[PDB]
Parts: C-alpha cells; sequence; structure tokens
C-alpha cells in the first residue's frame, strides 16, 4: 500500500510522486532499490529488489509484497485431514481393541482444584488445539480422518469424591482403568478428564487417544493448561499462545513434501541400509509368535547421581557426541556380549517436527509427530573402545536428516516413485532416550500425583494400552532421569525371554556404560571426528591426513 | 608447534577461490597476487591502541585466519585456525630529514607489493604503520588476493574503527556478529547449476566473431606496465546522459554500456560485440550480504547486439532487457561462463566497470561520525591488474573515465584516439536520442580533415583528353619505330596508325556513330590491335567478345548489347548468332579505303569501352567506361612509373578482362613494341620461356595466380633471360614466397603489385618493392593521381585509420554504370558526400588505411569467413603452404558441413610422393589450431577461371588409431591419469583439449600426480602440453 510509494518519495528525494511512476525515470537505480527494500523492513513488509527491478512501477511491484513473517492460522480449522506415517503404521497395525491405545497423566494440587476452573480451561485447551478434537471414520473400507468443530463433547468429563473411601488409590486406580477403555475413535471424544477429590486435595486424570499427542504435545498442553489455570483463578479471560501451523496443514504438506526430489535422494541410503539389514535377526528363548500386552514385564537398571552428573555434563567432550552416542555405543556392546551377533538392528524413535518443509512452523501443534528409523549397529569392531564411539558417533550423523524420510517414503510415498525399497525391517529391538522426566513437573501451579499408578504417560504406563493389544515390539528400552538417577527400562514379553536372559543382558548394559563414562571422562584431550569440520564427505583416514600435513606445512 | 586443538574448522573451497587458487598456482610467472592499501591518517593515532584493535579484528573474523591446503589432498580445503596474529610493523621516523623519510617508505612500499604469500603457511595479512613527522601518520596493509575484493575493506575499516574508539574511550563493544560466507554457500548448492549454465549457453549463441581493440603489438609478455588514462564529460553532457537514460527508462549505467558497445561496433565493424562487465555477484535473496566478506565479485560477459536500422533507444532497451534477464545468473563463474563458449579461455578481453560509491570517500566517509584521534587523509590502492584494458567508469557531477591500460601493448595514441571517439559517440547520442547505430560518427575533426587530405593530396592537373588522340599525338612522334609483332610479323606504328585510319573511316561509312557499340570477335593478332584502335576511331564501345569463350555466352553478349555491327576476321564467323552485320578486317574494300586521318567529334565523356565478366550472379553484368578514365590512368602510369620507347613489352593477358586493353595502349602510348604471344603458347609455359627467350622480353604482366605458379619452375626461372625489369600484376590478395623473392631479387625486378575493381577502373593504386624486402602478403599500395580512395559504414560515414571496413572508390577512374539490369548503377554507384559531385563506386571488399598511409586488403565482405573467432587471412595459410619445399601448388577454400557450418579446407599439388600427413604437420608447427586446414585432398593439377582465379565453384568437396587401453608407454604415469580423468579410457598421448577438460580437473589431476607420482612438478608443465610423457623426468 501507499507505505511503499512514502518511502520511494524519501529514498528518491522526490515529493508529489504519481501513483503511476517508474523507477528508472525517478532517477532510481539498484543502489536505491537495495535502499528501498532496506526501508519496507521497518514496516515488516519484504519486496524482492529482483521484482522492484523488474517491475519498475508502483502498483506491480506492490502485488509483490509480502508480509516479513507468515501469520499462522487463529480460526477454528475442520474438515478432512490425510494420515501421517506414524498414525497409517496404527491403523494398518491394526491392533485388537484399538480404542484403548491412550496416553494419560495424573495431576495433583495440595490447595485444591476447582471443577468450574478446569472445565473452563479444558473448553479452551480443546478449542485452540485443532487435532484433540479427531474423528476416525472407516469410510469405504480405509481409514479417513475428519477434523471436526464445535460440534459439542468436545471431551469427556467426571468428577468424584475419594475422601469417603479407606482406599483412595485402589480407588483412582480401578476408575482411571474404567475410563481407558471408553475411547471412541468414532465420532466421540479422544479426550477423558475425571477429578479426583482426596482428603489432601483434587487430582486431575487426563487421558488423550496417542493419535493425537505425543511428548512433547503433552509439555504443550501442561504449560498451556497451567496457564490457563492461572489466568482464570486469577479472573481474567483465557488468553492461549498464538496458534503454530496446525497439523491439518502439516499433514497436508507432507502429502506434498512425500513425492519431492529433495526425498527420494533419500532412497540410496534407505536402500543401502535394508539391502545390509535383511538378514540380522535377534534370537529368542521361545518361538512364539505373537504375545499380548499383559505379557510385557519390565526390569529398570540405575546409575547412581555422581556417575550420571558425570554423563550429562563431562563425558560428552572427549569426542563431541550427544548424549545419545553414548547410550547408543553401551547398547552395541551389550548386545554383543549376550548375543554374540555381529550386527544388530535397532530402531530409534525422533522428536519428527524436523525443518522439513520450509515454511512450516510446529513447535505449538499437538499431534502424533513421533518419526521410527532403524539404525544398523557394527558390532564387529567393538575391540578399541576408543573407535567404537567414534563409529557409534558418525553413523548418526551419516543418517539423512534425521530419519524422518523413512517412515515417510514406506507409508506415504507413491509406491512407484520410491524404487527399490523392500520395508521388511520389522521392529525387534527399540530405543528411546527421554531427557528429565519433566514435561510435566515444570510449573509450580499443580505436580505430578503419588497416586499416578499405572497412568503414566512414559513407559511405564501400565494402563494405557489394553492388555489384549499385541506386542509389536520385542525388546523396548527407554532411558530417564529422575531424582538424578538416569534409569534403563526393558520392557519384554515373557513369553519371548525368561527373565534372568534379560538380567543379563541389563547387567551387561550397566557395566559396559560405566566403562564409557569412564573412559570418555578419564581421556584428557579431545578427539573430534569427521562429522565435526563441514568438509561434506570428509573420512577419518582423510581427516588424519590433513591432520599429518598441517603439522608439516607449520 | 600445532595440535589438533587450533583447528576451528574445514570447508571446500568456494568457486571464486578455487579460481583464485589455480592462479595463484599457475601463473606464478609474477609475485603481485596481492592487494596493497596505503592510508594517511593526519592528526594523532595512538600506536599501541590501533596494534591492539587490528588483533582484535583478526580474531574477530575466521577468514583472517583461513589458510589454504592443497598441496596433496583429494580436494583444496580452507583450514581455520582460533588464533592467527598478522604481522604489524611499526616505524618511528619523527627525527628524519623529509627526503629520507619518503625515500624510506617509498622503499619499503614498493618491496612490500614484490613479496609473495605462501598459501600455506604466511598469515595473509600484512600491516605497517609509519610516524611520519608528529601528527602525519601512514599505515599500509596489504592482503593475499584470494581472502577478499578490494571493496570488503570498507566494512573492516568500519569494524577497525569501532574497536578502536572502544579501546581508547574504555567503552564496551558495538559490533553486530560476523554474517556466515557459510550460507552463501548454502546458497550456491540450492541453485540449479545445470539451468544456470543453460542461460549462458543460450546467451553467447551467436557468437562468431570474436571482439578486439587495436593493439600496438602482440602479446608477447604477462608483464605489464600499467599507465592511467582519465578524462571527463563536461557538465552539459554528463547531465544529458543522466536524462537520455531515465527518458529510455534504463539506468545510466545501460547507457554508458550501450555507448561503449556502440565503440566496439564501430572499431571492428560487427553489429555484435562482447566485453567483461564486472557485477557484486552478491545475491539480494540472502540476509546480510551488503556486510559479509569474501569473494563475491564477478565478471560477465556483456553483449550488444544491433539490427541495422536499429536506433539508440531501441539497443539501448534491448540491452535493458538483457541485463535484467541476466541478472540472476550473475554468480556463476567465468571459468563456467567460458566452458558454454565455443571461445573457451579467450571470450573476454576487456572490462568496463562503474563504480557508484568508490572506496574512497565511501572509507574516508566516516569523518564527522566518530570523535578519533585523526583525520584519514587520503587512500590508495594497487590490485593485480588481470586485464589488458579495464575502463573504469565514476559517475558524478562529470563523467570521469579512467583507462587503465597496459602500455606495452596499447599506443598512447591508441588510447587518446580511443577517448576521443567516446567522447564523439556520447555528444552525437546526448544531442538526439533517435538518431541510428549507423550515421554516429566517430571523429574528431582533426581526424575528419587528415582523411579528406587523401583526397586532396595526390591531387593532378592532367590534360584529359580523348583517348585515340593521345596515340595519334605519340605515333607522330615516332612513326617508322615497330608498334605491334605476332607470330614473326609486325607493325610499325605509321603502319597501325594507317590501317586504324581505313578500319575507321570504313566504319563510319557502315554507319558507327561514337555512342554505337562495335563487337570485337578477333584472334590476338595484328588486326586486333587495328581493330580495337580502328573502332576507338569510329568511337565506339569496342566490345571484348572472346572468340574462346562457348557459343552460348557469345550469343548473350552479342544480344544483350545489340550491337549493330561487329569486327572479325573470316575463320572466328562460326560463332556470330545475331542478326548483325560482320566486318571481315581483310576486304579490299578496307584497302582500297583513305590511310588519312578523319576529323575527330568525340568528346572527352563519350562511351569508350565495355566488359562483360564472371560473376556471382548469374546475367553478365556488362560494365562500361569512358575515354577521361584511361586519360587519367595513363598518365599516371606513364608519368609516374615507366614504359618505354626501347621496352619489348608482351600483352600477355587473355583480351576478356581489365588487364590486357590497358596493358595494350601502356605500350602504345609510352611508344614501346608489343609482342603477342601465339595463344596456345599462352598455355604452355615452358614454351613461354622458350618465347622469352627467343623475343627478349623486358617488361612482364602476371595474373596473380600466374605469378603463384610460374616460379615453381625453379630450373626455368634460373634460365630466364635477364632483360626484365617491371612486373605487372592484378587481382586480390597476392602470395608471395621468398623463393619468388629470390627471382625477383637476381633480377632487381621492379613488381608493380597494381589493383583494382574492373567496373571503377582497372587499376587505382600501387606497390613496388624495387630493392627493398618484400612483404609475403604486399599491401595493396597508395591511391593514384585524381582519385579518391575511402573506407566507408554503413551510413557513408569515414573511420579511423587502422580499422577495418568496405572501400570505396572515387574520381576520374569511375565508369558510367552498368549496361544492363541498370539499377544494379544505383545499388553500387553514388555521388561522394566528400568530393560533392564526383562520382563514387562502393566496392565490397574490405580494408584498412595502415601506419605508413597504405591501403591493405582484406578481402570482399560476402566472403567473410569469421571461424570459430577468427577473421582469418587465408593468404597465411596458403603463404606457409607454397613455401614448403614438397608443395608446388596449393589452394585453401572456405567449405561447408552437413549442418553448413563452416570448416577450413586445402587442395594440393606435391613435388614429391610422401604421406600427406608430413605437410599437415608442418602447417601444424608453422600455424595456429584455428587456421590449419580441417582436412586436406591432395590432386595432379588445380584448374582455373578464365580469368585465371581458381575455379572454387567447380573443384569437388572432399570426404573423410592412437587409443592406449592396453598399451601403456609407462604403465603407472598413465594409469593415473586415466584414474583421474574417469570419464574415458585415454590414448598414448591424448590431448586434455581435445577433450574439453577444466581448470578444476587440472589442479585436481597436480595434486594427484603430487601424492601419487611423487613429482614435485609445476603446473605450468600440464598448460605447455598434456603429453604424458613428461613427468618420466620429473619421477626419475
Ligand atoms: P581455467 O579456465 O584456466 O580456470 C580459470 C582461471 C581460474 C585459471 C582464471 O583464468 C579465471 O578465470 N579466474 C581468475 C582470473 C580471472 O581471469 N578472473 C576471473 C574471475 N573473476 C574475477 O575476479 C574477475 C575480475 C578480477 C579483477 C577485477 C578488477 C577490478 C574490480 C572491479 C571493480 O569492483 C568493485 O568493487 N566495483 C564494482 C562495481 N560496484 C559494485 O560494488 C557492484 C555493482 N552492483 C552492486 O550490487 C553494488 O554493490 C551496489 C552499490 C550495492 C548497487 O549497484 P547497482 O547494482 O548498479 C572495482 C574496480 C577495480 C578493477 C580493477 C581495475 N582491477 N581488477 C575485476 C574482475
Amino acid at each position: 500500500e501507499s507505505i511503499l510509494v512514502s518511502i520511494w518519495q524519501n529514498v528518491l528525494g522526490i515529493e508529489k510522486i504519481g501513483i503511476r511512476d517508474n523507477f528508472y525515470s525517478l532517477g532510481g537505480d539498484s543502489i536505491q532499490a537495495i535502499q528501498v527494500v532496506a526501508r519496507l523492513h521497518s514496516y515488516q513488509l519484504k519486496l524482492e529488489t529482483k521484482d522492484l527491478l523488474n517491475y519498475p512501477t508502483i502498483e506491480q511491484v506492490a502485488l509483490f509484497v509480502k508480509s516479513t513473517t507468515r501469520k499462522s492460522d487463529q480460526g477454528i480449522i475442520a474438515g478432512n485431514v490425510p494420515l501421517t506415517p506414524i498414525q497409517k503404521w496404527f491403523f494398518g497395525k491394526n491392533f485388537t481393541n484399538t480404542g484403548h491405545w491412550n496416553q494419560s497423566s495424573v495431576l495433583y494440587r495440595p490447595e485444591g482444584f476447582d471443577p468450574k476452573v478446569i472445565q473452563s480451561v479444558m473448553d479452551k485447551i480443546i478449542e485452540h488445539h485443532d487435532a484433540l478434537r479427531m474423528v476416525y471414520q472407516h469410510e469405504n473400507g480405509n481409514v479417513v480422518q475428519h477434523n471436526r468443530g464445535l460440534g459439542g463433547q468436545l471431551y469427556d468429563f467426571f468428577s468424584y469424591n475419594l475422601t469417603a473411601q479407606p482406599d483412595v488409590q485402589q480407588a483412582i486406580e480401578a476408575e482411571t482403568q474404567r475410563l481407558h477403555s471408553s475411547m471412541n475413535l468414532q465420532e466421540g471424544p479422544l479426550v477423558k478428564v475425571a477429578l479426583f477429590q482426596t482428603l489432601h486435595g483434587d487430582h486431575l486424570f487426563l487421558a488423550i487417544h496417542h493419535l493425537v499427542v505425543d511428548g512433547i504435545s503433552w509439555r504443550i498442553l501442561f504449560e498451556d493448561l497451567a496457564t490457563g489455570y492461572a489466568q482464570a483463578l486469577a479472573g481474567q479471560a483465557i488468553s492461549l499462545p498464538e496458534k503454530t501451523d496446525s497439523f491439518q496443514s502439516w499433514s497436508q504438506w507432507l502429502q506434498e513434501y512425500a513425492n519431492e526430489a529433495d526425498l527420494l535422494s533419500e532412497i540410496p541410503y534407505w536402500e543401502s541400509l535394508e539391502s545390509q539389514a535383511k538378514n540380522v535377526s535377534l534370537p529368542k528363548d521361545y518361538e512364539v509368535t505373537d504375545c499380548k500386552q499383559k505379557s510385557v514385564r519390565n526390569m529398570r537398571i540405575r546409575l547412581h547421581p555422581e556417575e550420571t552428573e558425570q554423563l550429562l555434563k563431562h563425558a560428552n567432550q572427549a569426542y563431541q557426541t550427544e548424549i545419545n552416542d553414548l547410550l547408543l555405543a553401551a547398547l552395541g556392546l551389550a548386545f554383543a556380549e549376550w548375543s554374540k551377533l555381529a550386527q544388530i538392528v535397532i530402531h530409534l524413535e525422533g522428536h519428527g517436527r524436523e525443518d522439513i518443509i520450509e515454511q512450516a512452523n510446529v513447535a505449538r501443534t499437538v499431534g502424533w509427530f513421533t518419526s521410527q528409523y532403524p539404525v544398523l549397529l557394527d558390532l564387529k569392531q567393538t575391540a578399541p573402545l576408543s573407535d567404537y564411539i567414534k563409529l557409534t558417533k558418525e553413523n548418526m550423523r551419516k543418517i539423512p536428516r534425521k530419519g524422518i524420510g523413512y517412515d515417510i517414503l514406506k507409508h506415504v510415498t507413491l509406491p512407484e516413485n520410491r524404487g527399490s525399497l523392500s520395508f521388511r525391517v520389522q521392529p525387534e529391538v527399540t530405543f528411546n532416550y527421554l531427557g528429565q522426566f519433566d514435561a510435566d513437573m515444570r510449573t509450580e501451579l499443580f505436580t505430578r500425583s503419588p497416586y499416578s499408578g499405572g497412568n503414566t504417560l512414559g513407559a511405564d504406563g501400565k494402563n494405557n494400552l489394553s492388555p489384549e493389544s499385541e506386542v509389536y515390539t520385542a525388546l523396548n528400552i527407554t532411558g530417564l532421569i529422575e531424582g538424578g538417577e538416569l534409569v534403563l527400562t526393558f520392557s519384554y514379553s515373557s513369553e519371548q525371554y525368561r527373565e534372568e536372559s534379560i538380567q543379563q543382558l541389563s547387567q551387561s548394559y550397566q557395566k559396559h556404560l560405566l566403562a564409557i563414562i569412564a573412559h570418555c571422562t578419564e581421556k584428557k584431550e579431545v578427539e573430534r571426528t569427521p562429522s565435526d569440520f563441514s568438509v561434506k564427505g570428509l573420512q577419518m583416514e582423510e581427516m588424519d591426513d590433513i591432520f599429518e600435513l598441517l603439522a608439516n606445512r607449520l | 608447534v600445532f595440535s589438533k586443538e587450533q583447528v576451528q574448522d574445514m570447508y571446500a573451497l568456494t568457486p571464486m577461490q578455487e579460481g583464485m587458487l589455480f592462479h595463484a598456482l599457475l601463473d606464478q610467472e609474477h609475485n603481485s597476487h596481492l592487494v596493497q592499501m596505503s592510508i594517511s591518517l593526519q592528526g594523532d593515532l595512538d600506536v599501541g591502541l590501533f596494534t591492539d584493535s587490528l588483533h582484535v579484528l583478526v580474531e574477530r573474523y575466521d577468514v583472517f585466519r583461513t589458510l589454504f591446503l592443497y598441496e596433496k589432498l583429494k580436494q583444496p580445503l580452507q583450514v581455520v585456525l582460533k588464533q592467527r596474529p598478522i604481522p604489524i610493523e611499526f616505524y618511528d621516523l619523527s627525527a628524519c630529514d623529509e627526503s629520507e623519510k619518503q625515500l624510506r617508505y617509498t622503499q619499503y612500499k614498493r618491496a612490500d607489493q614484490e613479496r609473495t604469500f605462501h598459501l600455506a603457511k604466511d598469515p595473509l595479512m600484512r600491516v605497517a604503520l609509519f610516524q611520519m613527522s608528529q601528527h602525519d601518520y601512514q599505515v599500509i596493509w596489504s592482503f593475499h588476493h584470494i581472502l577478499m575484493d578490494g571493496w570488503c575493506f570498507s566494512i573492516i575499516f568500519d569494524d577497525l574503527l569501532a574497536i578502536y574508539l572502544s579501546l581508547q574511550n574504555k567503552t564496551a563493544l558495538s559490533l553486530e556478529p560476523v554474517q556466515p560466507y557459510s550460507r552463501f554457500i548454502n546458497w550456491l548448492e540450492k541453485q540449479n547449476k545445470q539451468a544456470a549454465l543453460n542461460y549462458w549457453s543460450d546467451y553467447l549463441e551467436a557468437y562468431e566473431q570474436k571482439t578486439t581493440l587495436p593493439k600496438k603489438e602482440a602479446a608477447f609478455a604477462k608483464a605489464f606496465q600499467p599507465t592511467q588514462y582519465r578524462f571527463s564529460l563536461n557538465r552539459t553532457l554528463t547531465k544529458q546522459l543522466g536524462t537520455i537514460a531515465s527518458q529510455n527508462q534504463v539506468t545510466l549505467s545501460t547507457v554508458i554500456q550501450t555507448i561503449w558497445g556502440v565503440l566496439l561496433q564501430k572499431y571492428n565493424a560487427a553489429h555484435d560485440v562482447l566485453f567483461g562487465s564486472v557485477v557484486s555477484g552478491r545475491p539480494t535473496d540472502i540476509v546480510g550480504i551488503d556486510k559479509m566478506v569474501g569473494l563475491f565479485i564477478n565478471t560477465i560477459p556483456f553483449r550488444v547486439q544491433a539490427k541495422a536500422g536499429q536506433t539508440f533507444s531501441e539497443l539501448l532497451q534491448a540491452v535493458h532487457k538483457r541485463t535484467l534477464q541476466s541478472q540472476p545468473y550473475e554468480h556463476v563463474p567465468l571459468y563456467d561462463i567460458q566452458t558454454q563458449s565455443v571461445l573457451k579461455q579467450e571470450l573476454i578481453d576487456h572490462l568496463l566497470v562503474i563504480e557508484n560509491y568508490p572506496l574512497v570517500e565511501a572509507l574516508q566517509k566516516k569523518a564527522l561520525n566518530q570523535q578519533i584521534g585523526f583525520t584519514i587523509t587520503a587512500v590508495e590502492m594497487f590490485e593485480p591488474t588481470n586485464y589488458d584494458l579495464t575502463v573504469m567508469v565514476m559517475p558524478k557531477e562529470e563523467l570521469a573515465f579512467r583507462f587503465d591500460y597496459n602500455a606495452a601493448l596499447f599506443d598512447e595514441q591508441v588510447v587518446q584516439k580511443l577517448a576521443g571517439h567516446l567522447q564523439q559517440i556520447a555528444d552525437c547520442v546526448a544531442n538526439n536520442s533517435g538518431v541510428e547505430l549507423c550515421q554516429i560518427p566517430l571523429l574528431t575533426e582533426a581526424e575528419t580533415s587528415q582523411l579528406l587530405a587523401k583526397r586532396t593530396e595526390t591531387a593532378a592537373d592532367y590534360p584529359a583528353a580523348t583517348m585515340h588522340e593521345l596515340f595519334s599525338r605519340q605515333a607522330e612522334k615516332t612513326p617508322e619505330q615497330v608498334a605491334v609483332v605476332f607470330a614473326d610479323q609486325h607493325l610499325t606504328y605509321r603502319e597501325l596508325d594507317e590501317k586504324s585510319n581505313q578500319l575507321a573511316r570504313f566504319l563510319r561509312k557502315k554507319g558507327i556513330g561514337t555512342g554505337s557499340l562495335v563487337g570485337t570477335l578477333l584472334d590476338r593478332s595484328l588486326d586486333m590491335i587495328v581493330g580495337i584502335l580502328g573502332v576507338l576511331k569510329a568511337g565506339g564501345a569496342f566490345v571484348p567478345i572472346d572468340p574462346e569463350l562457348p557459343a552460348e555466352r557469345i550469343a548473350y553478349m552479342l544480344t544483350h548489347s545489340r550491337v549493330p555491327l561487329v569486327v572479325t576476321q573470316n575463320h572466328l564467323r562460326a560463332k556470330v548468332t545475331t542478326p548483325t552485320e560482320t566486318i571481315d578486317i581483310n576486304t579490299a574494300v578496307i584497302g582500297e579505303e583513305s590511310r588519312a586521318p578523319i576529323e575527330s567529334l568525340n568528346q572527352p565523356h563519350d562511351l569508350f569501352y565495355i566488359i562483360y565478366t564472371s560473376g556471382t550472379t548469374g546475367q553478365p553484368k556488362g560494365v562500361m567506361l569512358e575515354h577521361r578514365n584511361m586519360a587519367n590512368l595513363m598518365h599516371f602510369t606513364f608519368d609516374q612509373t615507366n614504359i618505354a620507347f626501347h621496352e619489348k613489352v608482351l600483352q600477355y593477358t587473355t583480351c576478356s578482362f581489365d588487364v590486357c586493353y590497358q596493358e595494350i595502349f601502356s605500350t602504345l602510348l609510352s611508344g614501346g613494341q608489343l609482342y603477342l604471344i601465339t595463344n596456345e603458347l599462352r598455355r604452355h609455359v615452358e614454351k613461354l620461356f622458350a618465347f622469352i627467350q627467343e623475343k627478349q622480353i623486358s617488361i612482364l604482366s602476371l595474373p596473380v595466380s600466374f605469378l603463384k605458379f610460374i616460379f615453381n619452375e625453379q630450373d626455368y626461372a634460373q634460365s630466364f633471360p635477364r632483360c626484365v625489369k617491371h612486373i605487372i600484376t592484378a587481382g586480390e590478395q597476392l602470395v608471395v614466397t621468398h623463393e619468388l623473392q629470390k627471382y625477383l631479387r637476381q633480377h632487381r625486378v621492379f613488381l608493380h603489385n597494381h589493383y583494382g575493381p574492373s567496373e571503377t577502373h582497372v587499376v587505382t593504386t600501387c606497390t613496388m618493392d624495387p630493392g627493398q624486402a618484400i612483404p609475403e602478403l604486399p599491401p595493396i599500395g597508395k591511391p593514384i593521381s585524381n582519385t579518391g580512395i575511402y573506407i566507408l559504414d554503413e551510413g557513408l560515414q569515414l573511420k579511423p585509420e587502422g580499422i577495418v571496413g568496405e572501400l570505396y572508390i572515387s574520381g576520374a577512374n569511375v565508369g558510367r554504370g552498368y549496361l544492363h539490369q541498370p539499377e544494379l548503377t544505383a545499388e553500387k554507384f553514388l555521388d561522394n558526400p566528400y568530393q560533392p559531385g564526383e562520382r563514387m563506386y562502393r566496392t565490397g571488399d574490405l580494408a584498412r588505411w595502415l601506419p605508413d598511409g597504405q591501403l591493405e586488403f582484406l578481402g570482399r565482405i560476402d566472403h567473410q569467413v569469421k571461424i570459430r573467432g577468427h577473421r582469418i587471412e587465408l593468404g597465411e595459410i596458403e603463404s606457409r603452404l607454397l613455401n614448403h619445399p614438397a608443395i608446388k601448388e596449393a589452394v585453401v577454400i572456405d567449405r561447408a558441413d552437413e549442418t553448413g557450418g563452416k570448416f577450413l579446407c586445402a587442395y594440393v599439388v606435391l613435388q614429391k610422393a610422401l604421406s600427406d600427413e608430413e605437410m599437415r604437420a608442418y602447417l601444424a608447427q608453422a600455424l595456429p589450431e584455428y587456421m590449419i586446414p580441417s582436412f586436406f585432398v591432395t590432386l595432379e593439377r588445380i584448374p582455373v577461371t578464365p580469368n585465371g582465379k581458381t575455379d572454387r565453384r567447380a573443384l569437388p568437396k572432399p570426404e573423410g588409431d592412437y587409443v592406449a587401453p592396453t598399451t601403456e608407454l609407462e604403465q603407472k604415469l598413465v594409469a593415473i591419469w586415466e584414474q583421474i580423468l574417469g570419464v574415458s579410457p585415454i590414448g598414448i598421448q591424448d590431448h586434455f583439449f581435445t577433450l574439453g577438460g577444466h581448470s578444476l580437473k587440472a589442479i585436481q589431476l597436480i595434486s594427484r600426480i603430487q601424492k601419487e607420482c611423487q613429482a614435485d612438478v609445476p603446473l605450468r608443465v600440464l598448460f605447455e602440453q598434456p603429453t604424458i610423457q613428461a613427468l618420466a623426468a620429473y619421477v626419475e
């Protein structure tokens, strides 16, 4: 608009500029064009100087001025959504009892948790996060997602008094287990809220179906609930943060990206993996084809606080590793000692929200973003530990993007577009390192309930997956920090392994991780590796050639 | 010592740094891979704080802590160190005497320009401070040309002063983050490199003729001796070019670049010219790039082209469109852009850089903004000049040009005239925007009046009479002398005159009026000379109906001429085909007719003579001449050269052509004796030698081709009588062999190499070299008496000496027109603007005025070869053929392939049986690659058109082993060369340029060789020859 005309009046030193005038007749030049664009930025408008030069007249150029950042949508979005990779995986795997596949948490607030306040916060949090209203409709024999407006019954609400019952814990356990099973994916609330009142205060149970949440989305939901609760309890109208790009648009962009040349250029890598992974096979104590989830036992190992603190602060420096590189190199040695396999395929969950779509902002978007990608670890070269950590470290940077591309090629990309891929590496061992287990316990307005029991959000959530669903991963390994202790959890079917064989694996894990912490913390110098230098394609033999050669030049 | 901890990071070189590292390793013939900035700082700088602020600057920039590692790697790398302190040398000279200060300073500065930076060792900046006086500090910076362009210094010195103001006042820093050059790398990776190169491959499509500017001498050395010629346009003109730019809606830079294009169009002559613009290859698409330090500055082929009638406004817009379209792709390095051209490395040879903001008064501009202790009071810069000419332009209140020119290769008179022409273009274009690209004059009035001196010198007061009277006025002087002889029988001058009177009287009784035409179908015999002169005393146009020609073309000459009468002998009359009476010259009535003269009613302008020729158009052309044309030529020939009464002169040429019916009168009007060859003997060189022995012929006429041929009969030329004194020649672009130089020297021969196209007059320009060493391709000559030779452009405008253009011929030596298709007179003839009311004739010949004032020959414009850059002078190829002793007779011709693409070819006759590849190899020594014949055919004899020129249209077009995949010369060396090139197996000594290789592969090659062959071998070796065996001397 006429902002741009006034900027020509300034930068071309001219008054009474006509609405039609031509930049070169006005005495303009490329030196004026850059200054015009450098002026519009102070109004948050972006214009290309190339467009200003090609279209030298006020109106032609004004038709191409854009805002310097995209405004993400504020409305109540609705309508169809394409199934993202992990959602299509979920409906593909066809669990028995799919409706009861949840995530949950129990909050606590010693000074009480007034019903109408939380109901009003729920009305807002579900209206604002345009994915917690999904419906899965099974039309035409496929499954098709529909995201719906203020059609009523956004969530299911219940309130109970437990103060009169002598066993509060068993009462809340029983009723939360009763809530989990009531999920309808078709035409019903995916969010179940239950308020339990207790002699020492009130508790909030949230259960949300896994198709619409993940760990980051729980951090979003807790901080937006805390802000809404504070706002309403003080008395002002509830004002949640600005909505980033809604899950519908993310799905549409992921459909449109799934066929681009950028993703398909990863095919030679995932081919080079799968063709090499084919015969890699985990031994079992018993051959049994499937097990229901009630067969999942688990067991835990804990590092002491002093060894945990060495891990988190000191041990990374000797190779510039991330925490995962050390936890995986320990898992590698643990499998090498326990199985005596030469090679192993481990599935890694990623946080999923990578910059795959250049315009996309997703940090405030709620949905199931988790990406699955396999990582083949060498166990052959395990002898010199110094050189095994470098090999494992390098694998994690060789992997394209952060593996988000693998699941898109498997479940979204068009079947003629993807070539040699032969997606036959099912999960056997799966790994995920959670950070601080503090997605919950990070605002003073409430805290993780003592009564949480089987309803936790992590791996030890007994209640949130159906007892009669199938075990889709043989070993599921998760780390977390609690009380400043690292706790590594091994979840396995008691029909596929005996307890003494997983106790071996978890003790052999603990010795090899303590070896890696000691090794990387006793090593005084720092040894960078080729992934640390900006040379695209550097290799160890070449990097030590150049570090001999600089020592001979200088 | 070094420990691994010191390296911050490592990077692949960007294409610009690849360019500079190629240069800095190959082009080590000189040491100036270096920029030097000299700054003066009046006031009171504090030496310690300024020394500190330079170290904070070096710690701040990763560029300044880069070292470039290249010697043995898979690929060159940047390596960045966390600390790399640059040398700062401080000198106090406050006590020194003023001449000793300025001496010691200038010595240090010159030594600093000469000391090289080792890219893998030395810190790639130097500083020295000189404390002159007590308040007059000076600083000298020098950096390697690989770090950053000169302009980046305006960023760096702003950082420096911000640091110094901080370190003095103790205030903490206000400097923003360094904008990372890796951001531009990721953008170079984002761009579709194929689509970019495809664009330039489309821009350079029609680029046949390579542009040049006139160079005093060949480029025998890369060592510069720079000079600067600087000049400005007046206020009234500099505001006018800005107004012209505003009205046509283009930038003033596009006005300046279009004016420079129009200059390069008038130099040369081509409507298609190209020169290097220099562009800040900083894409506006990237954040912070105007504060980003590195090599962004790049050169791109600016290319101006016009249509014939295009007005300056239309060209100015077409250039504007082209430069806006080019703007996306200007980040492509010139060495890639060169890869797409047919010319490769040779594409650009001068620059035109326009500077709205110089470094002075952008560095010096800071003054009022800060309380720093000093005022910066000059800055000077020295840079590696890469091109023999750079035109700087600074748009200001006066448009200040500066030619940075190599005084080794440009005469300062060339550069001065270049500046005068550049102003005269600007003057015309500014006074009226709508003028065409033709009819813009280049010339200042001094050179205009100098060129209009050539018409006025060589003027003459010759008597310009009617023609046959001049023979009369000679025959009266010595009638008894023998005038003409044929076989063994002759005429006296009296007999010739009387017999002409008889024929003329009889023709007049037969009704011949002087304006009429009469054919001369006659044998080269006594009767034929009498024929010509009798028809001429009847006044008529004596049509040269050559009896040897096929009857169809003779019938054309007869009918198209509508001739009433013909003079013949009997036996030829089988060739007559027309409703025409015919005077048998033997008839008894002519013998009974009076021998006395008859009263001349003739006038000097009357229709004198006619000719028909071979040609490119199908119909016979029908030239015509007037008596005044012979009068002027004859007086020039007789008074300014020699033919004499004692000379035995051959009419050595066939009667069908221009020279023959001038060499005749050239003998009679001087009083010599004409000998006629019995015309079968004209085909028998051995019998011509015998005839010249028998008759002692003293003056000769040789066709250009005949002169190429005769002296190869080396034993007959040794046997030749020493009576020869003058040779006359005609036909274009004579080739002189050193052998025939020897044979001219043996007899001190006056070779009159005349020239002139038959339609204006038979010759108009003259060269001779009686004792002096002869050029192997003799120049045209001087203009002769009462003629104006000119060189003009398509606007009929003059153009400066030493530059090529179309030859125009004017004066007394110009015919009336063509007899039929008479509007060809309008296509070929004009009234001379430069001698108002003199006739002028447009040749299509390309010609040039030379430094000594001779005219120089470049051939017919329709025939203009322009193969792959080069306006190839074909006579040089023929010269290197004919000077090769194993060749007798050889011819070079322009031929086209099945696409219509031009290629050079040769037709060769040998002295002896040999493998023809030997003479191809001899040319491969004697000639550049662009001018060796593409293929060769070998023959027994080469025929000719009857004018003596080779029948190139009749000669038949030509038609129509070193691989080493298992036959190594030395196994290791060739296998490595193959493994480096990778795209193909390689031949025994295969050629990297025929393989189309590139500089980046070359650096990878040498750096591979340095580790894999262990040869400490100069990269220059690979650019001298790609022949693999050269490494054998280095590895031993
Ligand atoms: P194989 O083929 O063998 O490999 C090839 C090589 C590598 C071996 C080798 O042959 C090769 O090709 N490369 C290296 C050697 C070579 O030939 N050079 C080509 C590589 N590129 C170059 O570096 C070419 C080059 C060298 C030297 C000079 C000299 C200059 C510099 C020009 C000029 O620069 C400026 O600072 N001014 C430019 C104008 N102003 C600008 O800043 C840009 C204009 N536009 C802008 O964007 C502006 O910045 C504004 C103000 C923002 C807006 O303007 P608007 O757009 O109009 C300064 C003058 C000095 C010159 C002189 C005299 N010497 N050298 C130039 C080019």
